[PDB]
């Protein structure tokens, strides 16, 4: 038990739950949702689902940034998403609808090397504490990851405490910023 | 870049800790931070220290946090982690943090993660080598 | 400063237009007017005026970019300040006016989380000291001037008040690229 | 062969294509190519030439994207070579030509710091062993266009030995100096 | 990406400070520059350096230094200062350095970069304490 | 971005070498890798180890290396050294490697790289002084 006789150990529990107004926090409930906290009151809504709901191959996303109703922490929750993304070149899998300020991008999932396993790859590293249990990808298969959902469908939510699964954790996407523009390909000369 | 947030005076309490309650450090222990690199607690109590900073003395934007990141912790040891965990070597998730005490005097290690091996946390006979290491270099006070 | 009995102090005040010549070095005249000297070379000169310059919407900036007149400094300069906005989300706030390599950019200043906020939060940064004049909330500010001009001038002694420094410009290098939105659906 | 004392000089030098599986690997051969391996089967062909390959000036990017015919990393690697120029304003000295998954792009070359200047920094920065002393804002090699391809793994170098620290280097800086383009990116 | 410039000779220069002085510093204490990373005196030495090296031998342009500041500087520092300087928690100048010189032997600690609030600096009363750790820590070389 | 990545319990292999026989180091030689920010050796054992690790436990692709550049190695040593290729100094171009091994006994300095001249490896005589400081430090340790 102790060591050396002098020395006994002692053990330092977190509470993570306090990070809440200073930068955001995810976690895992329900398998499929993995809710992430951008502060107090609301946050993103992680799901994937067989069913899609962004019917339209549209984004208006120059739009969106015109119209300005959307709400700012959030849209800048989604870029520190889609930069991070690895290797992006598909566009028409993306789907994505901003009217009404409202936060829905819909990422269509439907041989490994393609936009799904970035996408997923992208995804588990957001939520790091409890998303093994969306992939079925097995120990350090990195090249490819799969998931029975077809799709991944980030929405803007209340937050009325959804934590389930796993405690809250910034660690993933506070991990993830640096990703940013860190793997994307070039898509005009003059960027 | 690396880590340059300086460390009030540094003690925690229950508003910060989930069941132990002021928990308080010596300011030889915690001056360790200062020159290790490739540790987990130093990035815990600079994100804590500017939680304090940041709720007291100012008035939920991210930006904050978007622009000092690296200055605040350092993300690298995050993404090590993240790439232990694929390879299932025994990780940190950031949770559950171990070190030595003892109540002659009350000095006491600067605290390592408790790994994650099975997805339950790790018996202290797998890791007995890392523990020891930091005992008998906790003698070298000469 | 007696210390000890064995120690004294003496200060160590740096001169830093040495550096002129290797990057670019930070002034403030004015409260608002900050100027921004790579050199003995024409320079930034930014400015906080309630009076317009452009009074038009379109910034040709790809056919600034085909003519290939303005100064590589210059433009390196200021493609670092508008990619180190925190958060840019209307376009119809930068205004530019690109001829023979004139830089001649403007940003339109007009409750709180808007383009102003993010455009003055980076402009404040250029220099630290001299920026201040113009605590208690850093996020959320704005200031009673309406409109933030950028202009290259030549270089004459535009650092009266504040110290010459690198400081913020060095600061901003890393920050460039840290935030920016999403405009294209494939970027 | 003792230096100091009871302390003898001995040396070491590292085997590099040990390293091959991993990240893309940099070599030389004769004064103007220079190859890079990404593992033993393909690879890319940086050469500096007069003679243009392809005449057109189009590069339908977009498009090559679309048709996803090419191999990912090796496009990977042209993009952190595009992104890593430091000032690139004419954007009509690119040409692309993609096409059923080539990679066949140039780069033209044609008082000083051009965007050849560019250019041929990123090229040195890439293939660190026998790109070529003062010059750094004129480097103005006398070839007057750049050509990237890929290429089925040979033995394609003997005189530079491998080495990934150029292409390490350039990993890093991807996105600096790079100028603005569209108002509201 | 942690700074790795190792400077080049450190003997300060006349040109360099404000009033012209031959002010130079040991190896003994400059050496720590090496190894420490929240030091600001040391950063402005090594951007002092580079710009020595890069007129003297070197045949203006941006991209040098815009890529090579982090060697020189890490920039992670400046976010620290920034930080500091939202808050009305006193800042560093960059302007400004002070340091404890030994009279009679000549040595010399490390300097550090004299904090300002408001627009002047501190006068020897809310950082003294600073300065009697540094003079503990001079003491401790003896 | 820091040196997180450790180095698995270490030995160099005669396939990771030419004309080198299972040549390895003490681990107290392999101690500062911890510490040292400026060293290419231990960025090289690093980057094999990572190696090591990537066939013997993951499942080619380049995502793995881009992910774990500033982890593994701080990319500006290497921007240091290419800053020295263009500044004409010597600089190094992490091939060829020294150091000294006691003749009673095990214990190893930490391999420095060789310098390189204008394509031509430098001459054993212009860093001489180099190797006698490394000496001086090692009779210090001792
Ligand atoms: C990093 O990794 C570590 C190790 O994986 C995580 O630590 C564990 O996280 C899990 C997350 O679920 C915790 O599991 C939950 O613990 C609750 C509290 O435990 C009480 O009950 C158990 C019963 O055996 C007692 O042994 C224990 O002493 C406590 O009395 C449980 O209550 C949970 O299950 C039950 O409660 C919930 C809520 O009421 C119900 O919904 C369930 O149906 C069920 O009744 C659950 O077991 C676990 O306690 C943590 N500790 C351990 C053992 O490792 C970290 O969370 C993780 N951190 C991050 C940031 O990733
Ligand atoms: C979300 O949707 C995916 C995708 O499913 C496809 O797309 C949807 C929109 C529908 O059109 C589906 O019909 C499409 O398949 C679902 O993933 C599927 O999961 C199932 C299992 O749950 C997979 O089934 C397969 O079984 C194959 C073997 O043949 C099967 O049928 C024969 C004949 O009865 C039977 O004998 C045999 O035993 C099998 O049952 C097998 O070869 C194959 O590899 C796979 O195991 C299916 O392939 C998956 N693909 C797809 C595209 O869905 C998700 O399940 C769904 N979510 C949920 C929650 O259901
Ligand atoms: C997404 O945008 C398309 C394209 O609309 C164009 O761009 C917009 C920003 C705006 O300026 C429009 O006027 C432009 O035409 C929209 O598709 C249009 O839908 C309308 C209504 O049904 C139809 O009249 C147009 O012909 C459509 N144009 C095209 C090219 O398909 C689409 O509705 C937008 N989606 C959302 C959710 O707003
Ligand atoms: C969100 O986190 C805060 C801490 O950041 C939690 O604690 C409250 O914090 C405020 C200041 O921000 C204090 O005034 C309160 O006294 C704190 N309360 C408690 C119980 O600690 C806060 O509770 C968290 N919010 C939610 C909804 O869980
Ligand atoms: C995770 O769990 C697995 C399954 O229980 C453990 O695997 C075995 O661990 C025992 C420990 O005595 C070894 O003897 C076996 O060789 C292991 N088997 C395999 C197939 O690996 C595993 O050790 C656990 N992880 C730990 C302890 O870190
Ligand atoms: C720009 O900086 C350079 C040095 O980098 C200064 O040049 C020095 O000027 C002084 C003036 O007394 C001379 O004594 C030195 O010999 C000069 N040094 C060199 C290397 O030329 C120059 O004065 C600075 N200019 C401004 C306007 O600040
Ligand atoms: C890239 O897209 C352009 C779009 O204009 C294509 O240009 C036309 O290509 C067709 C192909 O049948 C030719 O008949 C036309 O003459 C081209 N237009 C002009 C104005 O010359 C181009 O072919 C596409 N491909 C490439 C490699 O550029
Ligand atoms: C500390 O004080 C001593 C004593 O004044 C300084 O020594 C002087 O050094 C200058 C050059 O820097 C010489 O010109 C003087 O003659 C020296 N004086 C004496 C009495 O020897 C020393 O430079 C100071 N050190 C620092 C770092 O400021
Ligand atoms: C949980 O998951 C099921 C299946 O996807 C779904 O029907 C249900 O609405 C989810 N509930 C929540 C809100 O977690
Ligand atoms: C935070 O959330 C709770 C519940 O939504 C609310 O009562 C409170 O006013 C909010 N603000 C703070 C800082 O507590
Ligand atoms: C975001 O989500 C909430 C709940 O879905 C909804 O009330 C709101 O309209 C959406 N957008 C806005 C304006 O908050
Ligand atoms: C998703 O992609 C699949 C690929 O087969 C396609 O059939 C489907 O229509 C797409 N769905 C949406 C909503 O874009
Ligand atoms: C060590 O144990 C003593 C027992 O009184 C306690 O006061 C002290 O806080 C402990 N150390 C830590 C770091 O919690
Ligand atoms: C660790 O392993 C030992 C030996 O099997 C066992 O007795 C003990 O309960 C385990 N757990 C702890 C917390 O020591
Ligand atoms: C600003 O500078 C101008 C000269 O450029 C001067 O006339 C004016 O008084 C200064 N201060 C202001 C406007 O506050
Ligand atoms: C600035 O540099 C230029 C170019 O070398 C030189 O002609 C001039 O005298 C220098 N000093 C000035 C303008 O004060
Ligand atoms: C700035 O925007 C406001 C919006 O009302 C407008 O009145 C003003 O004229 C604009 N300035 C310019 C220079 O276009
Ligand atoms: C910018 O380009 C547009 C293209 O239509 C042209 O009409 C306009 O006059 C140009 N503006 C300037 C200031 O040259
Ligand atoms: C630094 O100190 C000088 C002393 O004159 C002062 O002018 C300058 O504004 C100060 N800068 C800052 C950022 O405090
Ligand atoms: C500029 O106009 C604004 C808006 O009316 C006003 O508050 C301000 O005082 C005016 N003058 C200056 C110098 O900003
Ligand atoms: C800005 O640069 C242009 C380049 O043609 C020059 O003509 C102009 O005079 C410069 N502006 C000033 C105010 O000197
Ligand atoms: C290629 O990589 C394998 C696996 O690491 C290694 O054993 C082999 O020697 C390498 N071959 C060449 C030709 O580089
Ligand atoms: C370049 O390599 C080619 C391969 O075809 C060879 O013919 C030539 O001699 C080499 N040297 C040059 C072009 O200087
Ligand atoms: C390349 O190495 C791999 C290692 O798995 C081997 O399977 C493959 O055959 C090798 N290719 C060549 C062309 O030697
Ligand atoms: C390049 O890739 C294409 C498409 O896969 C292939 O046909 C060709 O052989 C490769 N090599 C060259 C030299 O084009
Ligand atoms: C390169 O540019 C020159 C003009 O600078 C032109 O004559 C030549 O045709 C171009 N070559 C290409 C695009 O291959
Ligand atoms: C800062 O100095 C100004 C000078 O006008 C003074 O009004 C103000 O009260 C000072 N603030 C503090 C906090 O001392
Ligand atoms: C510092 O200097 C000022 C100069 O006015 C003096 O009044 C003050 O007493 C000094 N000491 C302090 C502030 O401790
Ligand atoms: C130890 O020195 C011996 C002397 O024969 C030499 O063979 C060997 O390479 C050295 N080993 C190490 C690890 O330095
Ligand atoms: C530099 O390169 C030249 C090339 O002729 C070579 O002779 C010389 O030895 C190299 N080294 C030095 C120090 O000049
Ligand atoms: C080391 O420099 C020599 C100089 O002859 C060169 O052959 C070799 O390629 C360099 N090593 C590298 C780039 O790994
Ligand atoms: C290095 O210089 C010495 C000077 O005595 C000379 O003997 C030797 O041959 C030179 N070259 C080497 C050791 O490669």
């Amino acid at each position: 038990s102790l060591y050396k006789g002098v020395y006994e150990l002692q053990t330092l529990e977190l509470n993570m739950e306090t990070l809440n107004m200073t930068m955001p926090l995810s976690c895992t409930k329900n398998n499929s949702h993995h809710y992430i906290m951008v502060g107090n009151e609301t946050g993103l809504e992680l799901t994937l689902t067989n069913t899609s709901i962004i019917n339209h191959k549209f984004c208006n996303l120059s739009d969106a940034h015109k119209k300005n109703l959307y709400d700012h922490a959030l849209m800048s929750i989604i870029s520190t998403f889609h930069l991070s993304i690895p290797n992006f070149n598909q566009y028409e899998a993306m789907s994505c609808d901003f009217n009404g300020g409202k936060i829905s991008v819909q990422y269509n999932l439907s041989h490994c090397g393609t936009v799904a396993n970035g996408v997923l790859q992208t995804f588990m590293r957001m939520a790091w504490g409890g998303s093994y249990i969306a992939l079925d990808s097995g120990c350090g298969n990195w090249d490819c990851i799969m998931t029975s959902y077809q799709y991944l469908i980030i929405q803007n939510t209340t937050w009325e405490d959804h934590c389930q699964f796993s405690r809250p954790s910034p660690i993933g996407y506070l991990g993830l910023l640096s990703q940013r523009t860190r793997d994307i390909y070039i898509s005009r000369r003059l960027l | 870049g690396t880590f340059t947030w300086t460390l009030s005076d540094y003690c925690l309490t229950r508003w910060m800790l989930i069941e132990a309650e002021l928990k308080c450090f010596g300011n030889t222990a915690v001056a360790k931070c200062n020159e290790k690199h490739d540790e987990e607690f130093c990035d815990m109590l600079r994100l804590f220290d500017f939680n304090k900073q940041a709720i007291q003395r100012l008035k939920m934007s991210i930006q904050l946090i978007n622009k000092a990141v690296n200055a605040l912790i350092n993300d690298q040891l995050i993404m090590k982690n993240h790439l232990r965990d694929i390879m299932c070597i025994p990780y940190c998730n950031y949770s559950k943090y171990w070190y030595l005490n003892h109540t002659t005097t009350g000095r006491t290690s600067l605290p390592k993660c408790w790994l994650v091996s099975n997805g339950s946390y790790l018996n202290e006979t797998h890791f007995s080598d890392d523990i020891e290491q930091q005992a008998d270099n906790m003698i070298t006070e000469m």
